[PDB]
């Protein structure tokens, strides 16, 4: 259940308008949601692809990214939350009785372009995340609507972002990974090496089912929840940092203030997009019409699809195995510059 | 060890010269080396100093403008002043060997001397000068002398005073023979080839073609045909130093890939300075015999040699499509990240591209594009230097500008380059060499990796610091002077590109900088060209494959086969692009360009105007069909349910039998306007963007050229075509006339011109000035007049441009570099903010901001950056606005009262005339919409009301005929 | 899969301007374009049908037909192709530009001497070309890439009302109530069908499908492909004949009718068949579905609209690259459309 590999040839094929930027997986239902660059959005059912759901034009630009979760109570639906170029940062509502969208509402708050949005759960409120193109990661509240907290991490503007609880990690233009804790909003430590723009960065969860990289080393590491981080640039190469642990708002420490490339996953012939992480297996997508399958224990590409788009392949996601509010299904998207969208069943 | 340029292979005669070099300069005498260039006596002289602990080498490159305060400030990190004054070498137990390249190249003054010549003769002679600003005599201990230099038959060569060479000892270093070249570059080949074991047997026959393709080179493409056909063995290490390269950073190599390989490597090396394409077809063939002759394989063009590692991760030969598709999304996300910039990307542009990047992936590489205006050549070097990560850095050299502003951009960008590891690209534009001693400082630049003139006494005290603090941060072990500024100069050399821009070669500041001596031998010369026509039919039809233009009958014409440049003519797409091409063909002939290479800009906005200007026709000319046929079908159906089956109707139906009869003759003749659409729309183009500098003769010849050109290509015209009847509207017409227009109808053509370019900001030549004040009542108040000659003037540009203001800028032959982003039309766009960059920080545009500039002097100086990106109107009095002003001014002072009566009535008939257009277009509306009947009889009446005041006006014609006959012969006498 | 039967009641409802002249499904996505009596062509969303994508006055007169295809090239970027045939005497080529949603009029078709009546376009392995009828008693066969015609000649006294293509052979119905199948290439007649006594409306032809009228009779029969052809008229029959296999550039004799239909109140307009089921409109505003089995109607859509029904566009079950949704789209004179989703 767990060391599932797509196969060679994708069993159903998604057709889009325009270039697909983002694509998302439902928990629950066998619904898949699909961005676009012309600036809709769409949701195709995973077994009748030749007609969608819905599909409305919200953001007047280009989608940039979008995510979705489904919200749990001590005391109950699907929350997508959706940013684009246009300025705005929409937040919908998912019914499930009539399968049709609903707009909660719109945020604003960016000076330029929103990049990467994400959202979590924590003890009955949910928080959206936000980093633009003005140098800022501004992280909103669903509830209230009202900012939080606005930071500067990066000399230059951030192109992705990742939470992990109280902790976030940032990879912007400036070819540097910063992570730092947000209640406080203060730098813990800065991440260099790579010279191209980083593309995505996210956290390594933990796990427990024997993985190298998902498993903290000592104590301290598991007491602190994380240990290494995976990023991707325009080097053309995947990167596994580490997390020094810091003195504990927590104090960064002089002599553990860098990262350490713990690997250095090479192999595509362009920019690495986007990346994902399912069990030992790592899932990473580029320009080169192509989609590795890279191994974490032999560290070492194992499948390659070849030629999978006639064009960019933008992005592509599994689903989360380090919740278990979330089962583990064997689905697999990935969108593609082509208009094109390609789902792998089973 | 083929990058390693401290490596000499052996011979005969270079051990023979560099031990005769180290006995001459172990007997502390002056030596001077002499030769053509690339001979081998910097070759020479670094191997005789490689292996003697006893002496140190200081290099210094001189140029045409070299002093004595250069040659002090290149020994001042070698040498220490001490009063025992006396000049010593830093180091106790080494000499210091000063050696002087190009030594010939220092100029004369008008009295027949040269400074750094007798400058030299007395430190040979007297061991020591006098230090200028304290008038003492100091010493020189431990510096020896070597100079190197052609022979003064050479362009650019001087003889040297008889009192220099008498203490200096002449060595002649000649060219090698084709056996001892054969046997270095064999040898060469073998040490590339260890990296490829399965064809270590072709080393030698590779090695004989390489130096018989250098030597058919040098004899075919000579000096006399251009001045910068210089070869020489740098050639051929260069041909080796690529070819190990690409070995080095490719795949699995097969013998006709290692072949085709090579051929690359010749064509980048010995075929990138030709201009011609003669010389082109020459080199081609020249290969072909190579190979045939020497190594017994596909197409040999450059077009067909495209050897890229963007795609793959190895340097290998690529397909034509994915390159294009790659580098199509690849300038798309460009065109996000960095500038908005409308490009078509062709197979020359997809060429260009890569041998910029191979010459961006070197170390110590740089390169000199030479070619048209508005080719593509900055635009395409900073696109290469986004795909390698590079740093681009802009010099903003403006006017006002002098040697401490660019000492400053250039030390910023060394410091950046060394201290903050920033892979810089500096773009040198041709016109940011202000004057001489700015293209000094870049051959000092490029000749070593350091410019010692801008690091002295506390600057270098403080960079040592600075460089010891990085030093300390990376860990590496180091503490001496010597090795810690040759740390400065490698890390200068590895993270510095320098790419030259050249518009027009043949200028004489421009040809200093094609021949400098460092800038030709270190750069790796790029002659683009102007655009062959292959490219401009690629580009054309790419423009021209987006927008409706076939959508009539199109026979195709019997034209010969060497008349068309695109594909064989098989619709309206082609024959429009091969007449846009002919056209331009034609200009530039009848316009005596020469061999000043001609800029496309004149055919792309060409390209863009007529492609706005048919999808607005186009649209319009559906529209008002549609709305007539509608109209004509409710009219046709009111009468038939009229006679099937109410007297303000029937009235209503009678009066609109003129009305019916215009329809029905527009109907008709909507054929004939579709017929003739597209010839229209590009004689239209060819006037806004060719016609602005041309007086009405030369516009009238090169329209009948024009006309012709395109009844050739079987594409139908308006055969009464004028330029006001199709692109000035009345409502225009009338702004402009009140504004203070005259009445000349090339007046008329040039406002037009001026006021329909949305695209390009527009140049004013108006002797008289009246078209500031024309456009400042155009404007009213907020127009906002500013100057190039004014103090102040960047910050209210940036005032204006915050507020949206209308700029009009006198003064526009003193053009301020910094506005060329505003010239260029560069903008930045943050969401629904658009931000341009003038000065050195960002500025809002607020949308409503325009731009115009203008000139009351006549012939005078336009930069090519300006010349090529303005729509330049010339506003010339001729006959008719003579003949006119004549006119007036004597019926204003013979009778005062007739003449504004008349002008009175022509205002009155033509508004009135306006007024009755609107009107029908009034009723053409209402009628589209469908009380009404009572509306429709009000305008019936009014339109009858108009037509009789314009019947009963029309009766003082005779008497202002009258009058231009009584004062025809002054007018005619005037002009 | 393909045996689906329709909703009994309208999923979406889309007004025009005018009457609907022609209505043609995106193979790809929920996309429906409509031409209408005024010649303005319109682009709406089957999930935002309150606004169109993109609107352009395409001709000056009333539309006659329309069709729509998807670009399959080895080499050349795919997009689709709108050919839409008016009474000006000329037919234009559009082009989808979904990227921004707008419309591109690649090139246009000038040479009928008449009003274009029916259009029918195809794609070879690398070429496409361009069928089309008009009432000048002429049909012309232009080519997409070149943009002028390639073939012309009359294939009936009288005019041309409706036309299909297949291959190398073009069936052609007239005002006459007699057909012709002619060989493209060679501009030559194969074979002529009469029985009707009214003009006839829409002829299409039938391809085999891997049935009684999709399964290959002989192994003949299979190599030339073509044994069965389905024909409507105003006569308020549909007569499925068969084609007889010529002496083969062919060399020319009459058309069996081996089935019949009967119960249409009015004359038929438009005929629409996927899978073993056939559907088919006429004047009385109703729309009947007929088994190819039986041949008798099984369901019935009445009281779809006021005014007559016009034509109606179904996705082809023969082609690989074209996906058989479960979707239908007719239109009406009643300035409205319905669509019947899933
Ligand atoms: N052993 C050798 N004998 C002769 N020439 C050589 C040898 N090795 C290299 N060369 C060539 O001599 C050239 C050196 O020329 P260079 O010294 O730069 O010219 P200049 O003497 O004008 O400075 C190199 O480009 C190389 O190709
Ligand atoms: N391949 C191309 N297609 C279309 N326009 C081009 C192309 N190359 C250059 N241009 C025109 O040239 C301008 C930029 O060229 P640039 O590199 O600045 O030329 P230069 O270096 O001679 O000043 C642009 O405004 C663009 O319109």
């Amino acid at each position: 259940v767990l060391k599932w590999i797509p196969r060679n040839l994708p069993s159903c094929l998604i057709n889009v308008e325009s270039s697909v930027t983002s694509v998302k997986l439902h928990p629950n239902l066998p619904i898949v949601f699909v961005a676009t660059d012309h600036g809709k959005l769409y949701a195709f059912d995973l077994f009748n692809y030749t007609i969608p759901l819905a599909s409305l034009q919200s953001h007047t630009k280009a989608i940039t990214s979008m995510d979705v979760l489904f919200t749990n109570y001590t005391n109950n639906y699907l929350v997508i939350v959706t940013a684009s170029k246009d300025l705005q940062i929409h937040v919908f509502k998912w019914v499930s009785e009539e399968c049709k969208f609903q707009q909660i509402r719109s945020l604003l708050g960016h000076e330029h372009i929103v990049s990467a949005v994400k959202i979590w759960q924590k003890n009955n409120d949910v928080h959206i995340a936000s980093c633009s193109r003005d140098q800022t990661v501004k992280i909103w509240d669903f509830h209230n609507g009202w900012s939080l907290k606005t930071f500067q991490p990066h000399s230059q503007w951030v192109r992705s972002i990742d939470v992990l609880g109280d902790y976030i990690i940032s990879g912007s233009h400036d070819t540097t990974l910063r992570l730092t804790h947000w209640p406080s909003g203060n730098g813990l430590s800065v991440g260099t090496g790579h010279e191209f723009p980083i593309e995505k960065v996210k956290f390594i969860h933990f796990i427990e089912d024997e993985i190298r990289f998902r498993t903290p080393s000592t104590d301290r590491y598991k007491n602190w929840g994380m240990q290494y981080c995976v990023s991707a640039s325009r080097d053309r190469t995947i990167k596994i940092w580490e997390i020094p642990l810091p003195t504990l708002a927590p104090i960064p420490n002089p002599t553990d203030s860098n990262f350490r490339c713990v690997l250095t996953l090479k192999g595509h012939l362009s920019w690495v997009r986007d990346i994902s992480i399912r069990g030992q297996y790592l899932f990473s997508c580029a320009d080169d019409k192509s989609v590795r399958c890279w191994d974490l224990n032999t560290g070492q590409c194992l499948h390659v699809w070849e030629k999978l788009h006639t064009g960019f392949v933008n992005c592509l996601d599994l689903d989360v195995d380090f919740d278990s509010n979330v089962t583990p299904r064997q689905m697999m998207v990935t969108g593609g510059l082509d208009c094109k969208s390609n789902v792998f069943m089973r | 060890e083929v990058m390693r340029p401290d490596i000499v292979i052996p011979t005969i005669d270079t051990i023979k010269h560099e031990k005769i070099f180290y006995d001459l300069l172990n007997s502390k005498r002056g030596i001077i080396l002499c030769g053509p260039p690339g001979s081998g006596k910097t070759m020479i002289m670094n191997n005789a100093l490689r292996n003697s602990s006893l002496y140190d080498v200081v290099g210094i490159n001189f140029s045409k403008d070299t002093t004595t305060e250069h040659i002090l400030s290149a020994l001042h990190r070698h040498t220490n002043y001490v009063t025992t004054l006396t000049l010593l070498p830093k180091s106790d137990i080494k000499n210091l060997v000063l050696f002087c390249d190009e030594i010939n190249l220092p100029k004369l003054d008008k009295y027949g001397s040269q400074n750094v010549v007798l400058f030299l003769r007395q430190l040979m002679e007297k061991q020591g000068f006098w230090k200028t600003p304290e008038n003492k005599w100091v010493t020189i201990e431990r510096i020896h002398i070597v100079g190197a230099c052609n022979p003064p038959t050479d362009p650019g060569r001087i003889p040297m005073s008889e009192r220099f060479t008498r203490h200096a000892a002449i060595l002649y270093l000649g060219y090698p023979s084709g056996k001892s070249l054969s046997q270095i570059y064999e040898i060469y080949y073998k040490a590339i080839f260890k990296l490829v074991p399965e064809f270590r047997s072709y080393t030698e026959p590779f090695a004989r073609a390489s130096v018989h393709l250098y030597n058919e080179c040098k004899a075919r493409y000579s000096t006399g045909l251009q001045s910068h056909y210089l070869f020489s063995p740098r050639e051929l290490t260069r041909l080796v130093r690529g070819v190990y390269t690409a070995i080095n950073t490719g795949p699995r190599q097969t013998l006709r890939s290692l072949i085709r390989l090579w051929a690359y490597e010749a064509w980048r090396i010995f075929a990138d300075r030709l201009v011609g394409v003669k010389e082109k077809n020459s080199f081609e063939q020249l290969l072909y015999e190579t190979v045939d002759k020497y190594l017994p394989l596909g197409n040999i063009s450059s077009t067909s040699l495209l050897f890229s590692g963007l795609l793959s991760l190895d340097f290998k030969e690529v397909n034509k499509t994915d390159l294009v598709n790659f580098i199509e999304e690849r300038f798309k996300t460009f065109c996000d990240e960095e500038l908005e910039v409308p490009m078509v990307i062709h197979e020359s542009m997809v060429d260009h591209i890569l041998r910029i990047d191979r010459a961006l992936k070197q170390v110590q590489g740089h390169m000199m594009l030479i070619g048209a205006s508005r080719t593509g050549k900055t635009i395409l070097t900073r696109f290469v230097a986004w795909l390698n990560g590079l740093k681009i850095v802009q010099p903003k050299i403006h006017r006002h500008s002098n040697l401490s502003d660019f000492d400053m951009i250039l030390k910023k960008a060394i410091s950046d380059c060394s201290l903050k590891e920033s892979r810089t690209c500096l773009i040198i534009d041709e016109s940011n060499i202000l004057e001489t001693a700015f293209l000094e400082r870049m051959n000092t630049l490029l000749a070593n990796a350091d410019i010692p003139d801008l690091f002295q006494g506390e600057e270098y005290d403080k960079l040592l610091n600075n460089l010891r603090n990085k030093t300390r941060s990376l860990g590496l072990l180091l503490d001496t002077e010597q090795e810690l500024y040759d740390w400065f100069v490698g890390e200068i050399a590895k993270n510095l590109h320098v790419v030259f821009t050249i518009c027009d070669p043949t200028n004489n500041k421009s040809s200093a900088m094609i021949s400098s001596p460092a800038l030709f031998n270190r750069c790796i010369i790029n002659w683009m060209g102007d655009w062959d026509t292959k490219t401009m039919s690629q580009v054309a039809n790419n423009m021209v494959d987006v927008v409706p233009m076939e959508f009539t009958d199109f026979i195709v014409p019997e034209v010969n086969k060497e008349l068309v440049f695109t594909e064989p003519i098989q619709t309206i797409r082609d024959a429009v692009v091969n007449i846009l091409i002919h056209f331009d063909r034609n200009f530039y002939q009848k316009m005596k360009v020469g061999v000043n290479p001609r800029s496309p800009g004149y055919f792309i906005d060409g390209l863009r105007a007529l492609v706005k200007l048919v999808t607005a026709k186009y649209q319009d000319l559906q529209e008002n069909q549609r709305f007539v046929n509608v109209g004509l079908e409710k009219l046709n159906e009111s009468v038939l349910k009229v006679n099937e089956l109410l007297d303000r109707s029937i009235s209503l139906v009678k009066s609109l039998t003129f009305e019916k009869e215009r329809w029905l003759n527009t109907t008709k003749q909507f054929s004939k306007t579709s017929q003739e659409l597209i010839g229209n729309c590009i004689i239209s183009s060819i006037y806004e963007t060719y016609f602005g500098h041309l007086n009405e003769r030369e516009r009238g010849d090169m329209l009948v050229i024009l006309k012709r050109l395109l009844g050739k290509f079987a594409v139908k015209y308006d055969v009464n075509y004028r330029f006001i009847d199709y692109l000035v509207t009345l409502d225009e017409k009338m702004k402009w006339l009140e504004c203070g227009l005259d009445k000349n109808d090339y007046f008329l053509e040039n406002m037009s011109i001026v006021m329909n370019s949305q695209d390009a900001v527009p140049f004013l030549l108006d002797p008289s000035s009246h078209m500031i004040t024309v456009i400042s009542n155009y404007y009213g108040n907020k127009t906002v007049l500013l100057s190039f000659l004014e103090e102040g003037f960047v910050k209210r540009l940036e005032n204006a441009v915050r507020f949206g203001s209308v700029v009009i800028i006198q003064d526009g032959e003193f053009f301020d570099p910094i506005i060329s982003r505003l010239i260029s039309r560069e903008f930045n766009h943050a969401g629904n903010r658009v931000t341009v960059e003038i000065g050195d920080h960002e500025v809002d545009v607020s949308g409503d901001f325009k731009l115009f500039i203008h000139s009351c002097d006549p012939s005078g100086d336009i930069p090519i950056f300006l010349r090529s990106r303005v729509r330049l109107v010339h506003f010339v009095t001729n006959k008719e606005s003579i003949e006119t002003r004549i006119f007036d001014i004597t019926l204003t002072e013979e009778n005062a009262e007739m003449q504004r009566k008349r002008e009175d009535l022509i205002k009155l008939n033509t508004e009135y005339r306006l007024k009755l257009k609107n009107l029908e277009k009034r009723l053409l509306e209402e009628l589209n919409n469908s009380e009404l009947m009572v509306t429709l009889n009000n305008l019936k009446k009014e339109a009858m009301n108009i037509e009789k005041k314009l019947s009963e006006s029309e009766e003082f014609f005779p008497q202002f005929d009258n009058l231009v006959e009584e004062y025809s012969i002054i007018g005619k006498h005037s002009v």
